[PDB]
């Protein structure tokens, strides 16, 4: 919802998948196997893309 | 920016994902945590309801099984009398025993066999100690023809462990004092080389077995491989003996459980392949019903496109598959150690007896096991967008909700999965319809409507149509939904119970629920809506409810009920008095298998609305003449002298309908 609101902010995709960078190497500090996690990364992708 | 844990298998992904699997972890939610509470107090209350239920009244169901159990007390009663038998028969000769060689008593002037050998009695431990056939008799093996690795170098392994290695000498016996420092430390040092023989054969012949793939899937390689290891798994020392052979059939076979469940996992998504919109088919159960019955019968049972596999062959394919993953994966009960049971010495009753079956077979266990995730959840989330089913598919997912009861495998708790594919499969049991009845009766009341805003006059100038559709041609889905409910929902079926039918109650909500959507028929009951109301009804109610299987009788003829009431009424300025009710009110609806001239669309000979109205106003509404008319026929004065020769006291009846609302001698006696 942050994405298409303003820039995300940019900080709302900047500093949020910053802070989100950080449990997003939750999903990368290791993986195995959360496929919880890595479908949370995953998206992060997508939608960053 | 501020990198989190190393998220490595912490107590979550045992079934996380299938508990989150609640409804959707698509974004997110913590709303959804909230509905993870009220999930959590729904099974509060149905343990709670287990509690009490099982608390007394099945405390004494429980008591209902101390018939069977206080019996086997009851046995074991006549036990606790052949165990005071034997008790007393042993209790006073032994007695007469303490009496009898106790004489002196004195064990060493009376019974000295140990007293003159209070250790010379026990010294057959001259076995000691170390190891000549631990490695000389077993290379890696020397085994495999029941050979000196596995009848002897496996028993002098037993023996590696016949010697208790920390209960070295109690020194007054002194045993194994410095025996005891490397018999099976040079016997598990050998063994420990066989032991890193058998790895690397666990993890090269289950490679192998990862080679093998034989025939969908199968891993019968790995079954005749498992035969090779049910000799590793025996091997009585016993046979991890630091939780190693185990290791070598689970920590080796965790990767190799993902060969076999990647193996499965690319395998089993890949049948894929529908249709696209089936409204033929509705036309032959649409065209059942019109040939019916009234007729031969129409449909065959027909179709129910449904009913050819598209999804009942993974009913026996990917239940077979998760039958591999739980029924094969009941064959790695032949593979788990294997079952690590028998041989005892060390390898000698499975140096004979090494040929399991396993799968299934019974049920008195306690056991745990894995490598059956991905197959549930693809079977499932492979059956999830499906919305035909489970209607005709009722004895289907609840053949597969009541499939296997005797077995002690985990294929209950898939059967449960199974039923999750019954019952957490959700509201289809589809009464969401019914609020698609209520809620697209009036939302979508602005189409059907705006051709018949006046539907059964033409007062505000509307033609009396709506239509029946939702559930119009679902109707016809009533005999689709209820016809592959005996051919396909059978051939569905397993163990206990599993169809055996014994179930399908969906199947009585396609009698209860659709006799409350059929109600939301009767919230939806125009004269093609009437005649659509009571059509499609009885378009189900030809041939489905009477096989008597429905419950809408009282809707048929509610809804028909509101057929005469409102064909009578699109026909209130017609029939008056029979001229019209025969073939221009009801068979403006049985031939059809603004309400005054709107019935002309099929119009069933004679006397049809286009002549009722106008050859009745045309010198007939007091005669041919006045009063009365020469004409009684069948071609034009139905309309017209013959209408008034079936109304002819309706003439001075009609008359009357003047004298209520705003004495009758000179109307009702002399009318001429």
């Amino acid at each position: 919802k942050r994405c298409l609101t303003n820039n995300d902010f940019n900080e709302f995709i900047i500093e949020y998948s910053k802070g989100l960078t950080l449990r997003r190497r939750f999903n990368q500090s290791s993986d195995a196997s959360q496929s919880l996690v890595i479908k949370r990364i995953w998206t992060q992708i997508e939608n960053l893309l | 920016e501020s990198k989190e844990e190393i998220k490595t298998m912490e107590n979550i992904d045992d079934e996380v994902l299938l508990e989150i699997l609640t409804d959707i972890n698509w974004s997110i939610e913590d709303d959804a945590d909230s509905m993870i509470e009220r999930i959590d107090l729904r099974l509060a209350e149905t343990e709670y309801l287990f509690n009490q239920n099982l608390l007394s009244l099945q405390k004494i169901g429980p008591n209902i099984r101390p018939y069977e159990d206080k019996v086997n007390d009851e046995c074991h009663r006549i036990i606790p009398t052949l165990s005071l038998f034997l008790m007393e028969m042993s209790n006073f000769s032994n007695d007469i025993e303490n009496v009898e060689s106790q004489d002196n008593g004195l064990q060493v002037e009376s019974a000295n066999k140990k007293l003159l050998w209070n250790t010379l009695d026990e010294l057959l431990k001259t076995v000691s100690l170390d190891e000549i056939s631990l490695n000389q008799l077993l290379e890696c093996p020397i085994r495999e023809k029941n050979l000196p690795w596995m009848e002897n170098q496996l028993n002098l392994l037993l023996k590696a462990f016949q010697a208790i290695g920390s209960d070295g000498n109690e020194v007054e016996y002194n045993l194994r004092e410095i025996s005891g420092l490397k018999q099976r430390l040079q016997f598990y040092e050998k063994v420990t080389k066989i032991f890193l023989n058998r790895i690397v054969e666990e993890m090269q012949k289950k490679f192998s077995n990862i080679r093998g793939q034989d025939i969908s899937h199968d891993q019968m390689i790995r079954i005749l491989t498992t035969l090779l290891i049910f000799s590793p798994l025996i091997l009585f020392c016993k046979e991890i003996s630091q939780k190693s052979y185990q290791a070598i059939v689970e920590n080796w076979n965790v990767s190799i459980q993902p060969v076999y469940m990647e193996l499965w996992t690319k395998k089993i998504s890949q049948l894929q392949g529908i249709d696209t919109n089936d409204e033929k088919m509705n036309e032959l159960s649409l065209s059942q019903l019109l040939n019916e019955w009234d007729t031969f019968r129409k449909e065959r049972k027909t179709n129910d496109i449904n009913p050819v596999f598209k999804n009942s062959f993974s009913l026996l394919t990917e239940c077979l598959q998760t039958m591999r993953q739980e029924c094969i994966v009941y064959q790695n009960f032949v593979e788990v150690f294997f079952h690590i049971s028998s041989k005892h010495n060390f390898e000698e009753y499975i140096k004979h007896f090494n040929d399991p079956d396993a799968p299934p077979i019974l049920l008195d266990t306690v056991k745990v096991m894995q490598s059956d995730r991905e197959a549930a959840v693809i079977e499932t989330q492979l059956v999830s967008r499906i919305f035909q089913p489970i209607v005709t598919r009722l004895s289907s997912y609840f053949v597969e909700l009541v499939k296997a009861e005797p077995t002690v495998a985990p294929a209950l708790t898939f059967y449960l999965e199974n039923e999750i594919k019954s019952l957490e499969s959700s509201n289809h049991e589809f009464l969401l319809s019914a609020v698609t009845r209520m809620y697209t009766q009036i939302k979508q009341v602005w189409s059907d409507n705006v051709e018949e805003q006046v539907l059964h006059f033409e007062r505000i100038s509307n033609a009396t149509t709506n239509g029946e559709i939702l559930p119009g041609i679902l109707d016809l889905p009533v005999g689709l939904k209820n016809s592959e409910d005996l051919f396909q929902f059978a051939k569905r079926s397993m163990d206990i119970k599993d169809t055996d039918e014994g179930y399908e109650s969906i199947e009585l909500m396609n009698s209860s629920f659709r006799k409350l959507s059929i109600a939301a028929t009767r919230s939806i009951t125009d004269y093609m809506e009437t005649i659509s109301l009571l059509v499609n009804s009885n378009w189900l109610t030809e041939m489905l409810s009477m096989d008597g299987i429905f419950d809408t009788s009282l809707q048929n003829v509610k809804k028909v009920f509101d057929v005469e009431k409102e064909s009578y009424a699109s026909f209130l300025l017609r029939d008056t008095m029979p001229k019209l009710t025969a073939f221009v009110y009801g068979v403006s609806n049985i031939i059809e298998n603004r309400q005054n001239l709107e019935n002309i669309l099929l119009a069933y000979t004679s006397h049809e609305i286009e002549t009722l109205v106008k050859r009745l106003h045309t010198h007939m509404v007091n005669d041919f003449g006045y009063h009365q008319e020469n004409a009684i026929n069948n071609v034009l004065c139905d309309k017209l002298w013959s209408c008034i020769q079936g109304q002819t006291v309706s003439l001075y009846l009609k008359l009357y309908t003047v004298i209520d609302k705003h004495k009758n001698d000179i109307i009702s006696a002399f009318e001429e």
